[PDB]
């Protein structure tokens, strides 16, 4: 199947620059052009520009002409977006999305988020957010994970290396005065499997490198 | 650049509801017009292209209509994973130019949330803070109050909630409240009480305990 897989994003001072870049597979490269597309938080989509994959020629939106540039290694599949000069207005979800010049984006990429900040990266805390001892027998119990102070965004959740998704809330993170993200990922079980069944939250930051698993048991 | 215009910004209706969507350009773009689905932390999906030919592997309940000015996009039978917001964009010419979408919210029974509260563990407490967590499950409609009392004092200002998007399967929205304070302030106080108010509740659920207990 169609696949897009962008990287290069994060974290990137303002002046900074990053390269993006837009790994294609199960199609061939060259028989489609490439669009870059940016949509900030809680804002609209705003497409950028479009390089001809086959000879390399970009066409670019006049609002970023001259200081964002596409670029290709057709020998990776891989097409690139260079962003430079960057400022807080810059703050975005980056997509590349495969189509032909002037027309419509049939697939799109997951999309990398990138943040234009002078705050320094800082990974996050996992506290347990433990079952209670008053949980209904053989009712529904609730536990999770608060992951405290971490920036920038984003942060994935999963809980038992994946193996369990059904009940599972991960909510969107809020801004804290201090200018730290928090969230809590929580798990709704059956009360009786507290005890027995042990649950483990999985949290990756990938901007400050931080992996934890935190197991979640009721409190003794 | 040609300018396209969404009505309504957002809607809820009920799942097997026929839905329109309407999307205005500010110049002719002949049938130019493609619409893209985008789910909540995902990236957009193709749904039509020349204004009503749909994309494979598209459901059939998708169709969209228009020229020149005018375009549309209907869901004959609303379903739960439906819930989206929707993009017009043209092709007519670069730039490539989008609607700002119109969020698609699905209608359903009210739902009570269920309420868990959870103190704030002992590792955190050793770092100097305290957070409070309380929790609304799997509730419909997403309004809800939540009210932090610590030995009856009224807390305001010092919690943040979140809200999860509509759940693609039951339509409905969970919550959390957290409650912030310092190591000092928290061992100063017994009794921490997470009090909710929703439409499903006859009256206020309040979820408590008293520290150390």
């Amino acid at each position: 199947e169609v696949q897009l897989v962008e990287s290069g994003g994060g974290l990137v001072q303002p002046g900074g620059s990053l390269r993006l870049s837009c790994a294609a597979s199960g199609y061939v490269f060259t028989d489609y052009g490439m669009n870059w597309v940016r949509q900030a938080p809680g804002k609209g989509l705003e497409w950028m520009g479009w390089i001809n994959t086959y000879i390399g020629e970009p066409i670019y939106a006049d609002s970023v002409k001259g200081r964002f540039t596409f670029s290709l290694d057709t020998s990776k599949s891989t097409a690139y977006l260079q962003m430079n000069s960057l400022r807080a207005e810059d703050t975005a979800v980056y997509y590349c999305a495969r189509g032909y010049r002037s027309y419509a984006m049939d697939y799109w990429g997951q999309g990398t988020l990138v943040t234009v900040s002078s705050a320094s990266t800082k990974g996050p805390s996992v506290f347990p957010l433990a079952p209670s001892s008053k949980s209904t027998s053989g009712g529904t119990a609730a536990l999770g994970c608060l992951v405290k102070d971490y920036f920038p965004e984003p942060v994935t959740v999963s809980w038992n290396s994946g193996a369990l998704t059904s009940g599972v809330h991960t909510f969107p993170a809020v801004l804290q005065s201090s200018g730290l993200y928090s969230l809590s990922s929580v798990v709704t079980v059956p009360s009786s499997s507290l005890g027995t069944q042990t649950y483990i939250c999985n949290v990756n930051h990938k901007p400050s490198n931080t992996k934890v698993d935190k197991k979640v048991e009721p409190k003794s | 650049d040609i300018q396209m215009t969404q009505s309504p910004s957002s809607l809820s209706a009920s799942v097997g509801d026929r839905v329109t969507i309407t999307c205005k350009a500010s110049q002719n773009v002949g049938t130019n017009v493609a619409w893209y689905q985008q789910k909540p932390g995902k990236a957009p999906k193709a749904l039509i292209y020349s204004a009503s030919f749909l994309y494979s592997g598209v459901p059939y309940r998708f169709s969209g209509s228009g020229s020149g000015t005018d375009f549309t996009l209907t869901i004959s039978s609303l379903q739960p994973e439906d819930f989206a917001t929707y993009y017009c964009q043209q092709y007519n010419i670069y730039p490539l130019t989008f609607g700002q979408g119109t969020k698609v919210e699905i209608k359903r029974t009210v739902a009570a949330p269920s309420v868990f509260i959870f103190p704030p563990s002992d590792e955190q407490l050793k770092s100097g803070t305290a957070s409070v967590v309380c929790l609304l499950n799997n509730f419909y409609p997403r309004e809800a109050k939540v009210q932090w009392k610590v030995d009856n004092a009224l807390q305001s200002g010092n919690s943040q909630e979140s809200v999860t998007e509509q759940d693609s399967k039951d339509s409905t929205y969970s919550l959390s409240s957290t409650l912030t304070l310092s190591k000092a302030d928290y061992e100063k106080h017994k009794v921490y009480a997470c009090e909710v108010t929703h439409q499903g509740l006859s009256s206020p659920v309040t979820k408590s305990f008293n520290r150390g207990e």
